């Protein structure tokens, strides 16, 4: 029925500008107030701006007032948020939330669109294979790894054997350390599976036209 | 801006419930039930109340609170092409008080005349009686009761007036009582809401005290239940008739008194986020609830007259000023401890009228204050000059033919004028302004949009409701005649001018405003149909 | 700004048990204006409870809400593993609209020792001036775990990158990757590298080590 997708997003230099958009579907968009509410990477939900059903009543937060501007296109059913004079404290996932009646809260939420704001530059990762130490005990279970170091920005997609290996896989979240992200994943497979059947980690970084396969081979 | 606000939400509730409940709650609603199928009359009365009355009542309270301005400003602030609606409405309220204050005066005269051991209106052997005097009400015209003769030969002296041309001498005892009414209103409205919302604590709450002590008194009389039978015995054959549906429709509309700028005035002083929806439903219910109770206060003793006094129910079940000024006092004259029931009854009438008149004259001063700031700054000076004009020409209602004057204005000056005004009120907010705009406005105030039921009522059934009422008022029209007196044709023509003078302000202002802004035609309507708030 | 704090910040609980979490406004809010939002890991929030106590469409009757004024609470009658999420209270009473600090709900579980795996830097990273030794500690409970890197017996503290995974939805365990990064030079000047895991499941640490020769 009702649906909300958020468009735009990406990374911007501090002081830059960007405009996000929310395509509303499955309901009469013109008779529902809309609102933008973000949450930072530290998972803090924070309401940004509300626009009335007719765009004639608009409220902002103190942290974005003047910089941000909200608008409606009830012809094509699009909710917009124009951001200017961006600071680093504005990097967050941005949610487009339907919420007319205040007493009944925010009915439906979008998927969210993500915004980054840094002076840091875009970097593609150098993905490494992680084979076990040389000539050790089988143990009926062997853990292979895949190191994805020094990229920017988020996100990256890591998957094993084109996504056919979804059991015994642990993809760890990326840690930002001095303007670079490092990520790692681990797969445990039975000793009769490797290296008899080869294992590969598929790293993809669309922010830098990156699509790298990497085989896990012993030494 | 920083507009004045009520010094308490109950001050607003009391002064609205006060304004809403009046003499049409006691001397019209119970008759209708009796005349139109007893308790079965509540079916069309309630449906007409839910789909036609409460919608219009709710709508004006929102526009008052949302636009934070008086009558003429709000409509100019809302749709400038129809800014004349504020003027016409204020003119109607300006006309009403020229005569409908005399009911509070007659009530104060009976109050003054009740400080006696035996009330005067009980005996047929006074200097003001005729040989045709009867102890109680009958059905032949030439023979009236002792209370009818007392009212029409001592208090009114209407027997000394040949008609509207013959106003005759001026009863100075009545001119004093009308002066007292305008004194009661002044030192309760000159300082504004500070005192208005507080003086109404007495005028709006007292009638419930009186209705209580008069309900236990009426329900414990010999023959009370017989009236409750007449008042409520259901005869569902009425519901089929169209006239009773219009009786229910027209009573529902006027008993809430919309389209008079008063609700628009009182609500404008509310906080912007007050739950005006909750206030509309609460106050409107208490209006009909007070009417439901009053019918027992009336028809209990109305049956007591048929039982112990031997009177046809048809000869005493009346409506209007006849019910409160001849028949009910005649029944009080017979019950033990008579003088007490008279005083609590007659100041029930006064406290019923004052709180209602408050809103009408308040609708004037708020609207005029919000438009002419040098009289917003001189309220106690301005409102001291308004009642001055009221007392001058109001001397016509104290002349020996003053009732002929009162009855003429009652049946012309404000009836039809307020129907076409609300009809343009209803379509200006629904079509020109837009339900989408109006719903979006009160969502900002109360947090939720009005239901689809509320705006489907504001958009389609509200004009049909007012059209239904106007059609039935015009269908049953006749030239004006009171008792055996037929008014001259020029007197009827005078009443239509009073009717048109207000409502002509809609097209006259619409004309004067249209050809006073530049541009093309469609380039001008978008000027006169863009609201003040939309253009900031 | 009506700041709303929530307690506890993160609570674990066994299935079948009951949980209560509170939401403390700094200024009184009307009952009809406080709402609750459940947000599962890697997903957008969802309206869970509106007007203190009214359940949204879909949320089961084992959830309930109560409170008034400055103190509010969310309660789950009998917790299930499908309720492992973060719960946010929100006030719609006045602008600015504000969301609570959030209460993370996790599932209690029997303890579990971590399976430690050490990895030397691959030959690809070694060509460039780089050398990162990675240590995996997978499928353990509770979440707290500690690592020490020993380079030839003497612990090395600086230059590591730790990452904790979310609580698994199968075995409800955790997993932590630690990555010590060296230059190719200072790496090739040391022969034995060690990764010790100090967990609650053992007095002594589960140590894994290797030598740059093999
Ligand atoms: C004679 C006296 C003593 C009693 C008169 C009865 C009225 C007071 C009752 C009877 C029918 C009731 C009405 C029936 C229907 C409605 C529609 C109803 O609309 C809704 O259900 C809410 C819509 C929404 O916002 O979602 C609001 C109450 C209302 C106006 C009620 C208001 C009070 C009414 C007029
Ligand atoms: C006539 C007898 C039998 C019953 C009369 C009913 C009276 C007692 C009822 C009906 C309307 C009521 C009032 C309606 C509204 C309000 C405003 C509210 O915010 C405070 C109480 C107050 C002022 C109520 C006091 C009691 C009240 C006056
Ligand atoms: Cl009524
Ligand atoms: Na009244
Ligand atoms: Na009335």
């Amino acid at each position: 029925e009702v649906q909300l997708v958020e468009s735009g997003g990406g990374l911007v230099k501090p002081g830059g500008s960007l405009k996000l958009s929310c395509a509303a579907s499955g309901f009469t968009f013109s008779s529902y107030a809309m609102s933008w509410v973000r949450q930072s990477p530290e998972k803090r939900l924070e309401w940004v701006a509300e626009i009335s059903s007719g765009g004639r009543y608009i409220y902002y937060s103190d942290t974005v007032t003047g910089r941000f501007t909200i608008s409606r296109d009830n012809a094509r059913n699009i909710l917009h948020l124009e951001m200017s004079s961006l600071r680093s404290e504005d990097t967050a996932m941005y949610y487009c939330a339907r919420g007319e009646v205040r007493q009944r809260g925010f009915d439906y939420w979008g998927q969210g669109t993500t915004l980054t704001v840094s002076s840091a530059k875009t970097t593609a990762p150098s993905v490494y294979p992680l084979a076990p130490v040389c000539g050790d005990t089988t143990g009926s279970s062997v853990t292979l790894g895949c190191l994805v170091k020094g990229y920017f920005p988020e996100p990256v997609t890591l998957t094993w054997n084109s996504g056919s290996l979804s059991s015994g896989v642990h993809t760890f979240p990326a840690v930002l350390q001095s303007d670079l992200y490092t990520l790692s994943s681990s797969v445990t497979v039975t000793s009769s599976t490797w290296p008899s059947q080869s294992i590969t980690c598929n790293v993809a970084h669309p922010a830098s036209s990156t699509k790298v396969d990497k085989k896990i081979e012993p030494r | 801006d920083e507009r004045e606000t009520w010094s308490g939400k109950v001050d607003f509730l009391l002064s609205v419930i006060g304004y809403a409940v009046g003499l049409a709650n006691v001397w019209r609603f119970p008759y209708l039930c009796y005349k139109n199928g007893g308790g079965a009359f509540l079916v069309p009365y309630g449906i007409m109340l839910a789909v036609g009355g409460i919608p219009l009542f709710y709508m004006e309270l929102a526009l008052g609170q949302h636009n934070r301005k008086g009558a003429i400003t709000c409509w100019g602030r809302l749709v400038p092409l129809f800014k004349g609606i504020g003027y016409a409405v204020v003119l109607i309220s300006f006309y009403l008080n020229f005569y409908y204050n005399v009911i509070i005066a007659w009530s104060l005269r009976f109050f003054f005349a009740s400080f006696t051991n035996s009330l005067p209106w009980t005996s047929c052997n006074n200097i003001w009686n005729t040989p045709n005097c009867r102890p109680f009400e009958g059905h032949v015209e030439g023979f009236q009761s002792a209370a009818s003769e007392y009212f029409n030969r001592y208090i009114l002296e209407l027997n000394r007036s040949e008609g509207i041309h013959d106003l005759g001498a001026i009863k100075w005892d009545m001119a004093l009582c009308l002066l007292i009414v305008y004194l009661i209103c002044y030192f309760s409205l000159w300082k504004g809401i500070s005192t208005s919302g507080k003086v109404v604590w007495f005028t709006a709450l007292f009638p419930y005290a009186a209705l209580l002590i008069l309900l236990i008194r009426g329900l414990t009389l010999p023959g009370s239940f017989l009236g409750i039978q007449y008042y409520l015995t259901p005869n569902f054959s009425a519901i089929y008739k169209a006239e009773v549906w219009a009786d229910a429709a027209t009573q529902v509309f006027f008993s809430l008194g919309p389209g008079l700028g008063s609700l628009l005035a009182y609500a404008s002083y509310n906080k912007y986020h007050n739950n005006v929806y909750k206030d509309a439903l609460l106050t409107s219910f208490i209006n009909s609830a007070t009417s439901f109770i009053a019918g027992f206060v009336i028809f209990s003793v109305l049956g007591y007259m048929a039982h112990t006094l031997g009177v046809r129910i048809e000869d005493v079940a009346t409506s209007g000023p006849g019910l409160v000024f001849v028949v009910y006092p005649a029944a009080i004259a017979t019950m033990p401890a008579s003088t007490f029931w008279a005083l609590i009854f007659f100041m029930m009438l006064a406290t019923l009228g004052l709180d209602s008149q408050f809103g009408t004259v308040e609708a004037i001063i708020t609207a005029l204050s919000d438009e002419f700031p040098k009289i917003k700054r001189n309220r106690e000076l301005f409102v001291a000059g308004l009642f001055s004009l009221y007392f001058v020409v109001g001397l016509a209602s104290c002349t020996q033919g003053g009732f002929y004057f009162f009855h003429l204005l009652d049946r012309y000056a404000a009836g039809y004028s307020i129907l076409v005004a609300v009809f343009f009120e209803a379509i200006a907010v629904s079509w020109i302004y837009g339900t989408n705009r109006f719903s979006e406005d009160i969502r900002d105030m109360i947090g939720f949009p009005p239901g689809r039921y509320w705006q489907v009522c504001w958009r389609f059934v509200a004009p049909i409701f007012l059209l239904f009422i106007t059609v039935y008022l015009l269908i049953g029209y006749e030239p004006l005649t009171y008792a055996d007196y037929v008014y001259p044709s020029w007197a009827n023509a005078l009443g239509w001018c009073i009717a048109g003078s207000s409502v002509v302000m809609i097209p006259a202002v619409a004309i004067f405003k249209l050809l006073s802004t530049p541009g093309s035609l469609r380039q001008r309507f978008t000027i006169l149909t863009t609201p003040w708030r939309d253009q900031q | 700004e009506n700041v709303l704090t929530q307690s506890p910040a993160i609570m674990s609980t066994s299935p079948g048990e009951k949980v209560t979490m509170t939401c403390r406004a700094s200024s009184s809010v009307g009952s009809s204006y406080l709402h609750w939002y459940q947000q599962k890991s890697g997903a957008s929030p969802k309206l869970w409870i509106y007007s203190t106590s009214n359940l949204a469409s879909g949320v089961p009757a084992r959830f309930s809400g109560s409170g008034s004024g400055t103190s509010y609470s969310l309660t789950i009658s009998s917790v299930e593993a499908e309720d492992a999420a973060t719960y946010y209270c929100q006030q719609f009473s006045g602008y600015p609209l504000t969301f609570g600090s959030g209460t993370k709900l996790e599932m209690k579980r029997a303890d579990a020792a971590p399976t430690v795996s050490i990895f030397p830097p691959s030959s690809e990273q070694l060509t460039s001036g780089g050398a990162s030794v990675v240590c995996f500690l997978n499928n353990f409970y509770p979440k707290d775990i500690n690592v020490k890197w020993k380079i030839d017996g003497s612990e090395r503290q600086n230059g590591v990158l730790n990452s904790w995974t979310d609580q698994d939805s199968k075995d409800s365990t955790y997993s932590m990757s630690s990555t010590l990064t060296l230059t190719k030079d200072e790496y090739e000047r040391h022969n034995s590298y060690t990764c010790e895991a100090t967990h609650k499941t053992s007095t002594s640490p589960i140590v894994k080590s290797f030598n740059r020769n093999e």
